[PDB]
This record gives structure tokens, C-alpha cells and sequence, in this order.
RNA sequence: AAACUUGAGUGCAGAAGAGGAAAGUGGAAUUCCAUGUGUAGCGGUGAAAUGCGCAGAGAUAUGGAGGAACACCAGUGGCGAAGGCGACUUUCUGGUCUGUAACUGACGCUGAUGUGCGAAAGCGUGGGGAUCAAACAGGAUUAGAUACCCUGGUAGUCCACGCCGUAAACGAUGAGUGCUAAGUGUUAGGGGGCCCCUUAGUGCUGCAGCUAACGCAUUAAGCACUCCGCCUGGGGAGUA
RNA sequence: AAAAUGGCAA
């Protein structure tokens, strides 16, 4: 699924790309498109709050059904499409009633396949059930943390989670991180794994392509001045010269845990990543 | 696969003669019959019998053994081989064991002993030596 | 081709529930281009070793003749999903 | 000895036929050697496939 | 191939009735067999042992085709066009 | 499981137990798998054992 | 040029198999983790110590997780060109052998160059990681110990897809074919009365013959024919 | 358990 470019130029040298064979339709659905202006890591105050975000190709936001709450009505997959806003591909699925929606395209989803959601749904890829209904040992994705909110976990390309066990109201799941956590059985998850598995393997190849994706350059703290970074200053190249590597904002950045204490999720989490 | 029928005939006789078998049966061909008849004529083999098997026929050669279980045929050698064919002119016709042995030769006249070939002044392919 | 299928149902299952299960699965066995030649319930038997913390189980044997293995594969998928069927095996011969 | 299967003229061993299989398994549940049983080579192979299938279905004990 | 399928093939390509040994008959069965293994090899590309069997059939078919060409040019040309092998 | 017979010596029952263990050959199996041997070696030893029998 | 069926194929009736590929399903054990019980060691060796444990180890009971390998059966047993192939199930799929004599009618054999396959280690990418374990680290041993032994332990060992292309890759025995005493065991058949006969394997024993000798001996290293590969003192050197 | 080595000719 990866296309390896020949070394015609030094820029193209070592550059690889996805074949995009899976994509069936190259045009988005007009009805499910909404505008998505770029923020470039700038908040309401207008100041830069997250660095290295800016520019990039314009993108229209595609509306997606993470909830998968339409139950008892079968949907046929019209197309698999490229979404600029996510690593995964999206599937235009037309319900029997005639509603057209986008969903995160599961791996092995095909045009003309039927997908259903609900407790009574069969355990086949593209089907969204409450976790309780889903059997143990099943790979699942688009998992809702809160019931009815919509799936928030395992939405990325080549992402899945495995149902491990049932514990009363909660169900135990192992996340891709390796975390084992309890989720309410009422919460839903789609059967299967997200596709576009080869997304990670892509070699961007050149600086300009990173700029197309809206990533602005990263300057190291070592090559800054003392006023700019804790790592700044020094004559010539310098070693860290401190007990640990530090963030730009003067916080230790290697090994130092940052998860907030006294969180309700701590009881839900059984095993860390 | 079998590549030389004649060589097999000579070898069968040799193998049988070693174990002093009275008779041997072999697949029959016209050339092999002619060789057999010559051997009987020279007294190397006692008798030859031919039968029709509805395929190519079967030859039965009766080996001759002297008193004290002596063997009349000391040895057989295939002079001309499928890999390399040996042809000799009448002047160059070989003598086996200083004339004590016989050399089977295929000639325009027919398959004959070396002595006959020299007599008629007709050269031929040297099939084998028997002594 | 003729296939013989044996499925063990959990001992704690209700008699009404067991009847619904056997009926469903026997349908699955004859779903696609298949005829059930016979279906026989061995009934509750002591398991030689404990399976899913059950020392006993209901054995059901079904014989199915089909040109394709689609029905048997369908049975196997649903049997794996089903909590009731603790053990199942499909044998051609 | 003599092969039971040959003597009784039975050409098929069934995993469902527990009682037949039980004779040729040890008290530990180990498959008995063909020499001790006196079974023929062909039938010893059939017996093992039958024993292993029955063990899967919990008709016969592994141990 | 299935015996039924083979039996259909022999009847189509038989020179005379009750003929199973004709070069045409043998070639046709081999051709059908060759295609069948190829389809298996497409699904299963790591079945090296099966491919060896295919290679033998290919060689046998070639040898029979060579013999037929020597024996009869017309029949050979008819067989290759009929089986679509060339 | 060997069970000590009623009005039987413990040593006698232990003897019976020892015989039962010998029949099982469990100890023998444990000793074989104490140390790893190369797969070829296993076959050779098995063949040698067959030749011994 | 025309015939023939013995070779070589094909049909038909049978047989056996850890042959191959892809999924699915078991059970034993190991390791780790969580609790209950319980207590001053456990572990290891020639002997030790490192190590682990008293922050409750080890052991015992129960539960969970995960990977890998399939006890018994098991056999000079089976299958495969070789390398190899051992839980069970299904799907796909190759080869072989017996019998018969439908058919074809020498259509065969070998095989330079080619073209594939090819243990283990290794290499690349992605994944996985129980056990074992190069390297590495303690302990011990020793004159020294960059070892042997002990406690750990990384790659690797596992999967997929590429690459590598070698092994005492061995029967140190190229392939095809025919012939030449017997005795005996076993695997898959066939035929006729437990016995006999016969076919294809797989062992043991042993003539004739062969061999420098050891040995080989119908599974030739005997006796023959075809074809291919290979050798011609040792070292330098499988090096430049 | 440890347990090394012994001028070349005659
Ligand atoms: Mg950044
Ligand atoms: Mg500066
Ligand atoms: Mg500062
Ligand atoms: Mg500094
Ligand atoms: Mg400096
Ligand atoms: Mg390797
Ligand atoms: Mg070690
Ligand atoms: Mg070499
Ligand atoms: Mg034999
Ligand atoms: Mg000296």
C-alpha cells in the first residue's frame, strides 16, 4: 500500500506515500461538509499557545457519526473516502430510510457491505453495539467513554481495543497504549479495527510536505538564548548542563509524570500503559 | 532406460555363466538371435530356443559347461557401444585371444565372426568379443 | 459432503432457553444449501474435565449434508460468539 | 496378541464410542502402546485420532 | 479436477469414442489441472510443494504437445487453439 | 490417586504408590525434560531406545 | 514410410501417509500479576557465593494475563526432490503405491547454460515476547579464567512479508535402466489356499562377485549401457 | 573440585 518514489531529486529521495487504492470516491459529500478555518495554535486571546501549528492546505470538515446511534436500520457502504482531518478513511453509508452519514472506515470494509448498530446487531465489522453485547476477545474501535456522547477511543488509523472481561456495570478493555481500563457496559463500540494501517510507514521525505500538513519548524532549546529557553546560552554547542532536560517553560521533560491526581478515572483504570 | 540391448544380452549371459546357470531367457531381437546362433555354432553355448510372446518374442540360451564344471565362455565384451561406435576394415579385423576367441562383426553380408569377415574380405562394425 | 457436528450447551441453561438455542443452531446448520439428515440430543453428561467451570454439559449431535461448508462455518462463528455453547466441534468424517 | 478391531471386523473407530476407546487408554488416560494392546498399526493410528477427538469433546479425560 | 469435470473434458477432446490416451485428451485434462493449481497458488503463494506438482504437469503437457506436432501438425494446431494454449 | 487400604501398613501403601508411580512413568518423564537436548538428539535417543527394546 | 506394445503416459477400481498452504479450536506446563493461608528461609553447587526473602519469600490454594511448544500414541514407523514434516478440526492442494488392461503408441533417459527450492545463524520493515539464551554483569574456580559451573540477562528464539543461499545440506555413495544365491522383521496393498504367492517401500543377516583394507552384497561399493557433475601431491589458499 | 609444561638427534 506504500508507493516508494524513485530518487529523481534529493527531495524525493527516500520519500514514500500511500497508494490510496482503498479510496473509491475522490469527491466529498456536499451536504456533510462544514467549514474548518485554521487557528495556527492561537487561542481566543489571539496569542500562540501551542507551537509549530500554522499554514497548511485548506480543509473542509466532514461530519462523522461517532455516536452510531441509528439502530434497527441497515446501512449500505456507498464509498470509502479520504478525510484531510484524520488519519483514518471515512465511509459514506446510506441507511435504508435514505439517511446518508459518514463513519470511520473499518479495515476490510467494502462498497456494498451492510452495517447495523444496536444491541441485536451481529458481531461483524462496521457494527456498533453496547459493550455488554460485544463478546470478550473482540477487537473494537470508536469506543464511547460516556454513554451517548460518541466514540472517543481507538479512532485513529490502525487503531483497535480488545474486550477483556465483564465486571458488573463496567467492562474491562485493553487500549492500544497497553492501558487496561474499565468502561461502562452501556457505552458502545464498533466491531473491528480502523483501516489505513500503512499510514505510519509513510516517509514524508521533504520539509515542504510537512509544511503542507500545517507543521511549522521546531527550533531546539540548545540553539536558543538563555532568556528564550532553559537550555539556551553557552559558548559553542553545549551539553544540557542541568540535572534534566527542561521544557521551554521550565519544567522537567524526561520521565516526569504529569497526569493530575485525585481524578475519578483512577478507579476505572486498572493497569497503566 | 535401457540404451544398449546387445550389451544387456552379453551381460545376462556373463552373469548367468558366473553362477553357472544352465539356461537364460532374454527379450528377443533379430540381431540378438543372430549373435546367439553364432555362439552355438562356435560351441560357446549349447543350444538356442526362440518363442513368440506376442510382444517381441523370448530367446532361451542354454549355456555349455565343460567337465569339472568348466565354463566354455570365459568372458564377453561389447566392443562397439552406443556412445562410441567401432568399425573395422577387413584388413584391420581383430583376433580375440590369438584366434582362440571369436569377434562378432556386423557386415553387409550379415553378422559374422572375424575369421569369416577376413575370409570374405568384408569389413564391418565390431559388435563384441567372446573368448 | 456430509458433516457431523457436536455442540455442548452449558448445564445451568434453562430448559426453555436450551430449546431455543438448539433450534437456532440447527437452523444455522441447514441455512445454506444444506439438509439436516438427523439431529440427536445426547443430553446432560459429566464432563471428563471441567470446561468453563462446568462439570456437566448438554451434548447435541447434528448430521448435515451440503455441497459447501458455508453452513458449518456459519455455525462455528455463531457458536464461538454464543455463551451457551461451551464446546463445539465440526467433523466431516 | 490380536487386534480387537481386526478380530471383530470393525473398520471404523468413532470418538463418540467412548466405551471402545476407554479399553485402549490407561488409567492415567494415556493412550496405550500398540504392542501392549496388540492393535494393528493402521488401527492404532485410527484409535489415536478417535481418542484425541473425544478428549477435545471431553468424552475422554486428558489426565 | 473433479472426476466429473475430467470426464466432460475427455468427451469433448476425444479423437474417437472410448479414447482416454489421445495426446489431445491428456493435454486438455492437464490444461484444466494447470489452471486449477494456478488459482490455488494465487490464493496460497507459499505452497511451494504444490507448485512443483504444477511444474511437472506443465512439462508433461509440453512434451505431449511436442509429440503431437511431430505426429500431426493440423491436430496440434487445432488442440492449441481449442485449449487456448500458445 | 492411591488410597491407603483399611488395616494396611502405610509402608505397604507407599510401596503400592511407588508401583503406581512406576507404571505412570511420571518421574521418568520429569527427568527427561530436566535439561534441553537438540531435536536431532531426541530422535537419536528415541531410535536407540527402540533398538534397546 | 508403415506397423507393434513390453517403455512412458492416460482411463477405471482401490490404499496409506507428522507432504504443503490458510483459518478455527483444545489440554498440560512455564512465567508474571492479585488475593487467602503461613513462616525464616528459598535457591544453587564438588563446595560456595551472587541472587531472592523477612517492606511476609519459598510453599500451598484460588483467579487472571500472555507467549511458545504439542506428553502419551511413537515404531531402523510414515510422507516429501532435498531442506524438512508430530495436538485436534475444516477448507484448498501436490505426490506415491496396488489392481485392471480403456486408450495413446516410444510420446523415453540424462541434462551444459538457465530457472526455482533450500537447516541454522544473520539482515530489513512492521508486530510479539512466556521459555531459553550469543553479548553483557555479578558469584565461583584458577597461577591467571576474557571459560567450563552458579544467579541474572539483550539481540535472537515466535509471526508476516522481503533478503541471504550456506551446513559433516551425509548414505561423505549423481540420475535412468537391466541382470546376478538365499534367511528373516516390518509398512501400504493384491491374489489363492493360519499358511503360501506376489507388488512397492523400509531394516537386519548373508553368497557369488567386488575391495588397499575396512567393508558392500537385489536398498551393490557385483556385472553392464546412456548422460551429467567432479578429481589428478601437500602447503601457500578457498587466499590475492 | 583442581589437575600447566618438557631443545633437537639417536
Ligand atoms: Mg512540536
Ligand atoms: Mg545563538
Ligand atoms: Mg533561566
Ligand atoms: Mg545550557
Ligand atoms: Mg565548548
Ligand atoms: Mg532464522
Ligand atoms: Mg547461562
Ligand atoms: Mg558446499
Ligand atoms: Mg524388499
Ligand atoms: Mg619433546
Amino acid at each position: 500500500a506504500i508507493k516508494k518514489y524513485k530518487p529523481i531529486t534529493n527531495g524525493r529521495r527516500n520519500m514514500t506515500s500511500l497508494d490510496f487504492a482503498e479510496i473509491t470516491k475522490t469527491t466529498p459529500e456536499k451536504s456533510l461538509l462544514k467549514p474548518l478555518p485554521k487557528k495556527a495554535g492561537r487561542n481566543n486571546q489571539g496569542k500562540l499557545t501551542v507551537r509549530h501549528h500554522g499554514g497548511g492546505h485548506k480543509r473542509q470538515y466532514r461530519v462523522i457519526d461517532f455516536k452510531r446511534n441509528k439502530d434497527g436500520i441497515n446501512a449500505k457502504v456507498d464509498s470509502i473516502q479520504y478525510d484531510p482531518n484524520r488519519s483514518a478513511n471515512i465511509a459514506l453509508v446510506v441507511y435504508a430510510d435514505g439517511e446518508k452519514r459518514y463513519i470511520i472506515a473499518p479495515k476490510g470494509l467494502e462498497v456494498g457491505q451492510i452495517v447495523e448498530s444496536g444491541a441485536e446487531a451481529d458481531i461483524k465489522v462496521g457494527n456498533a453495539l453496547p459493550l455488554q453485547n460485544i463478546p470478550v476477545g473482540t477487537v473494537v474501535h470508536n469506543i464511547e467513554l460516556k454513554p451517548g456522547k460518541g466514540g472517543q477511543i481507538a479512532r485513529s488509523a490502525g487503531a483497535s481495543a480488545q474486550v477483556l472481561g465483564k465486571e458488573g456495570k463496567y467492562v474491562l478493555i485493553r487500549l492500544r497504549s497497553g492501558e487496561v481500563r474499565m468502561i461502562l457496559s452501556t457505552c458502545r463500540a464498533t466491531i473491528g479495527q480502523v483501516g489505513n494501517l500503512q499510514h505510519e510507514l509513510v516517509n514524508v521525505g521533504k520539509a515542504g510536505r510537512s509544511r503542507w500538513k500545517g507543521i511549522r519548524p521546531t527550533v531546539r532549546g540548545s540553539v536558543m538564548n538563555p532568556n528564550d529557553h532553559p537550555h539556551g546560552g553557552g559558548e559553542g554547542r553545549a551539553p544540557i548542563g542541568r540535572p534534566s532536560p527542561m521544557s521551554p517553560w521550565g519544567k522537567p521533560t524526561l520521565g516526569k509524570k504529569t497526569r493530575r491526581g485525585k481524578k475519578s478515572s483512577d478507579k476505572l483504570i486498572v493497569r497503566g500503559r | 532406460t535401457m540404451t544398449d540391448p546387445i550389451a544387456d544380452m552379453l551381460t545376462r549371459v556373463r552373469n548367468a555363466n558366473m553362477v553357472r546357470h544352465e539356461k537364460l531367457e532374454l527379450p528377443a531381437s533379430n540381431i540378438k538371435k543372430e549373435i546367439a546362433e553364432i555362439l552355438k555354432s562356435e560351441g560357446f553355448i549349447k543350444n538356442v530356443e526362440y518363442v513368440e510372446d506376442d510382444k517381441q518374442g523370448v530367446l532361451r540360451l542354454f549355456l555349455k559347461y565343460g567337465q569339472n564344471d568348466e565354463r566354455v565362455i570365459t568372458g564377453l565384451k561389447r566392443i562397439s557401444k552406443p556412445g562410441l561406435r567401432v568399425y573395422a576394415k577387413a584388413s584391420e579385423m581383430p583376433k580375440v585371444l590369438n584366434g582362440l576367441g571369436i569377434a562378432l562383426v556386423s557386415t553387409s553380408e550379415g553378422v559374422i565372426t572375424d575369421k569369416e569377415a577376413r575370409k570374405r574380405n568384408v569389413g564391418g562394425e565390431i559388435i563384441a568379443y567372446v573368448w | 459432503r456430509t458433516y457431523e457436528v457436536m455442540y455442548i450447551v452449558r448445564p445451568n441453561i434453562e430448559e426453555d432457553a436450551k430449546k431455543a438455542l438448539v433450534e437456532r443452531f440447527n437452523g444455522i446448520l441447514a441455512t445454506e444449501g444444506a439438509e439436516v439428515l438427523e439431529a440427536k440430543d445426547w443430553g446432560k453428561r459429566r464432563l471428563a474435565y471441567e470446561i468453563n467451570d462446568f462439570k456437566d454439559g448438554f451434548y447435541n449431535i447434528v448430521r448435515v449434508k451440503s455441497d459447501n461448508n458455508k453452513a458449518t462455518d456459519e455455525f462455528q462463528r455463531l457458536a464461538k460468539i454464543s455463551d451457551d455453547i461451551i464446546r463445539y466441534m465440526v467433523i466431516r468424517e | 496378541k490380536v487386534c480387537y478391531f481386526t478380530a471383530n471386523g470393525i473398520t471404523h473407530i468413532d470418538y463418540k464410542d467412548t466405551e471402545l476407546l476407554k479399553r485402549f487408554i490407561s488409567e492415567r488416560g494415556k493412550i496405550l502402546p500398540r504392542r501392549v494392546t496388540g492393535t494393528s498399526a493402521k488401527y492404532q493410528r485410527m484409535l489415536t485420532t478417535a481418542i484425541k477427538r473425544s478428549r477435545h469433546m471431553a468424552l475422554l479425560p486428558y489426565v | 479436477i473433479s472426476q466429473e469435470r475430467k470426464n466432460e473434458i475427455i468427451k469433448e477432446y476425444r479423437v474417437h469414442e472410448t479414447d482416454t490416451g489421445s495426446p489431445e485428451v491428456q493435454i486438455a485434462v492437464l490444461t484444466a489441472e494447470i489452471n486449477a493449481v494456478n488459482e490455488h497458488l494465487r490464493t496460497h503463494k507459499k505452497d511451494h510443494h504444490s507448485r512443483r506438482g504444477l511444474l511437472k504437469m506443465v512439462g508433461r503437457r509440453r512434451h505431449l504437445l511436442n509429440y503431437l506436432r511431430s505426429k500431426d501438425i493440423q491436430r496440434y494446431r487445432e488442440l492449441i487453439k481449442s485449449l487456448g494454449i500458445r | 490417586k492411591t488410597v491407603v487400604r483399611k488395616n494396611e501398613s502405610l509402608e505397604d501403601a507407599l510401596r503400592r504408590f511407588k508401583r503406581s508411580v512406576s507404571k505412570s512413568g511420571t518421574i521418568q518423564e520429569v527427568r527427561k525434560r530436566e535439561f534441553y537436548e537438540k531435536p536431532s538428539v531426541k530422535r537419536k535417543k528415541k531410535s536407540e531406545a527402540a533398538r534397546k527394546r
